[PDB]
RNA sequence: AGCCAGGAUGUUGGCUUAGAAGCAGCCAUCAUUUAAAGAAAGCGUAAUAGCUCACUGGUCGAGUCGGCCUGCGCGGAAGAU
């Protein structure tokens, strides 16, 4: 695409729409309204859900304020609600901290045609699976 | 070395006497002249200016390659003159232009003056921008450090006499 | 398959073998069989990057003495105390 | 620090250090540290470069130490009149000739080991050199 | 700038370390980050 | 060696997660669009951030590189009528 406007992602699971103690101004600092924190994102972010984080880009304009787009949850997230323990990594490979498996995994990167650099379905089954290996990972198919 | 081994071309209107080891070169905008090195061999004929080695001294292609960057450079001096710019960056910073005395207010309790040399003339165009324009490349670069060593920039708030290709990195005011 | 070029010994102790060193060669010799051993002088640098490649010391070699042809194995080896040379080396007629 | 556990005789006269070394070729490992320069070492030196080669290799490869003090080095200390009897016991060093293999290593790959060997010349009294195991 | 009597670990500091002759001695100039700047030797 | 630019994505990699996005951490060292591209060596800290960079491609056109056997010399090398 284009060239830079300042477009990057700070944010966890949405256990909140505009947050005070969690970011604060670093997500204001520019033209961030941080209105349209929760007075665009609910505008817009009641039709998948409101519980898994998502990182989004965002679009400062001369104009008032901005319009971001959001597409896929991140990869490791994806592990903590259904997969293994309640955090992720924390202690790796040292013991075995699980068996998930190809198949929980395809049903989010399946999904992904777009937003998930690949005209190939099968890398998205390994290439997800990337993100989710470092948490020690035993792939038991 | 393979410098050395690329002579150097002549176009028309410009001059070239080589009586022995000494050179004048000259075109439309001088008449750079320059003692050559007793080890080195700028030899004529043709459109060209070969630049080699003497039997009897040692060094030679150091030196004749030497010879190869100044004629090179007097023979570009002698049609489209060398240009640096110093841009300056600090507040209360003057410059502006009584001739070919520069008028320079860094800061200091009394501003510097600095008179230009032979054939290294130069102007303004505001306050905060200087632009010279000579002949020799050895002059230029020379002026450059005079002007500029008045007022170096500080770099903390990257003030002073900058050059116009200058890189002024900055670093951070401590800590605490 | 390596072929070293010799030339027969016309000295012999520990005089001529320096010398030989200080001369940049460096003595071995050949015995085995029935015939009796050949003393021999080598020239230094073939035989030091020869013996760099694992072949040298399990390959049979030629020498080539006075035009001729004997053919040997490497048996033992003195190299230099702490210098990447060599002293002495044994060829088997094996 | 390396040191015999017990000896026949606590002093020892002060002898030579002439001749030529048998250590010569890397005996147990792959590459060796050898000794170039001629001299002694002290336990307190061969203690402080055996550090410095398992600093850098991490608790990874094996390390033999060919050569060993067991030569008593006395002294008399300040303000004594000479005579009156040899000196007591201090420290103790080997002494080496040119061509000791002092170290070997093996374990880690050739260019590791010549790092790891050398973070540890600087701090020996005699200039060293990096070896290699040789066939025959 | 500090003396030092061995450049061996002044060179590969910061990339941009290249050591020169300059008058007897032998200097490593860094004018791109002049924290990285040693000289070996003393004078006369 | 110069120089044109590319140096894009899984990806704030999850992570004891105060902002840790390579980026003070814990560990791991997968695999993605490929001529290339590390969950990354660095300027940096509110955090992306920005540019060189590790890697290739277009260009340049006969050499480049530094280890052995060694002769000689340079630095290290400051004291008092
Ligand atoms: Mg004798
Ligand atoms: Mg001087």
């Amino acid at each position: 695409a284009k060239k830079v406007q300042a477009y990057v992602k700070l944010q966890v699971a949405a256990g909140m729409a505009n947050p005070s103690p969690p970011v604060g101004p670093a997500l204001g600092q520019q033209g961030v309204n941080i209105m349209e924190f929760c007075k665009a994102f609910n505008a817009k972010t009641d039709s998948i859900e409101k519980g898994l984080p998502i990182p989004v880009v965002i679009t400062v304009y001369a104009d008032r304020s901005f319009t971001f787009v959001t597409k896929t949850p991140p990869a490791a997230v994806l592990l903590k609600k259904a997969a293994g323990i309640k955090s992720g990594s924390g202690k790796p490979n040292k013991d075995k901290v699980g068996k998930i498996s190809r198949a929980q995994l395809q049903e989010i990167a399946q999904t992904k045609a777009a937003d998930m650099t690949g005209a190939d379905i099968e890398a998205m089954t390994r290439s997800i699976e990337g993100t989710a290996r470092s948490m020690g990972l035993v792939v038991e198919d | 070395s393979r410098v050395a081994k690329a002579p150097v071309v002549v176009p028309a209107g410009v001059d070239v006497k080589i009586n022995g080891q000494v050179i004048t070169i000259k075109g439309k905008n001088g008449e750079l002249t320059r003692t050559l090195n007793d080890a080195v061999e700028v030899k004529h004929a043709d459109n060209t200016l070969t630049f080699g080695p003497r039997d009897g001294y040692a060094d030679g292609w150091a030196q004749a390659g030497t010879a190869r960057a100044l004629l090179n450079s007097m023979v570009i001096g002698v049609t489209e003159g060398f240009t640096k710019k110093l841009q300056l960056v600090g507040v209360g910073y003057r410059a502006a232009v009584k001739g070919n005395v520069i008028n320079l207010s860094l800061g200091f309790s009394h501003p510097v003056d600095h008179q230009l040399p032979a054939g290294i003339t130069a102007e303004c165009p505001t306050q905060t921008e200087i632009v010279l324009k000579g002949a020799d490349k050895q002059v230029i670069g020379q002026v450059a450090a005079d002007l500029r060593a008045y007022r170096r920039p500080e770099p903390y708030k990257g003030k002073g006499v900058r050059y116009a290709d200058e890189v002024v990195r900055t670093k951070e005011a401590k800590k605490k | 398959m390596f072929t070293i070029n010799a030339e027969v010994r016309k000295e012999q102790g520990k005089g001529a073998s320096r010398r030989l060193r200080a001369a940049n060669k460096f003595p071995a010799i050949i015995y085995g069989g029935k015939e009796a051993p050949l003393a021999i002088e080598l020239d230094h640098d073939k035989v030091m990057n020869m013996q760099a490649k694992a072949e040298f010391y399990s390959e049979v070699l030629t020498i080539v003495v006075d035009g001729k042809e004997i053919k040997v194995k490497a048996q033992d080896v003195q190299r230099h105390p702490y210098k990447p040379k060599l002293q002495h080396i044994d060829f088997v007629r094996a | 620090m390396l040191q015999p556990k017990r000896t026949k005789f606590r002093k020892m006269h002060k002898g030579r250090n002439r001749g030529l070394a048998q250590g010569t070729d890397v005996s147990f490992g792959s590459f060796g540290l050898k000794a170039v320069g001629r001299g002694r070492l002290t336990a307190r030196q061969i203690e402080a470069a055996r550090r410095a080669m398992t600093r850098a290799v991490k608790r990874q490869g094996k390390i033999w130490i060919r050569v060993f003090p067991d030569k008593p080095i006395t002294e008399k200390p300040l303000a004594v009149r000479m005579g009156k009897g040899k000196g007591n016991v201090e420290y103790w060093v080997a002494l080496i000739q040119p061509g000791k293999v002092l170290y070997e290593m093996d374990g880690v790959p050739e260019e590791l080991a010549r790092e790891a060997f050398k973070l540890a010349a600087a701090k020996l009294p005699i200039k060293t050199t990096f070896v290699t195991k040789t066939v025959m | 700038m500090k003396v030092l009597n061995s450049l061996r670990t002044a060179k590969e500091r910061h990339p941009d370390c290249q050591i020169v002759k300059r008058k007897g001695r032998l200097y490593v100039i860094c004018k791109s980050n002049p924290r990285f700047k040693a000289v070996q030797g003393r004078k006369k």
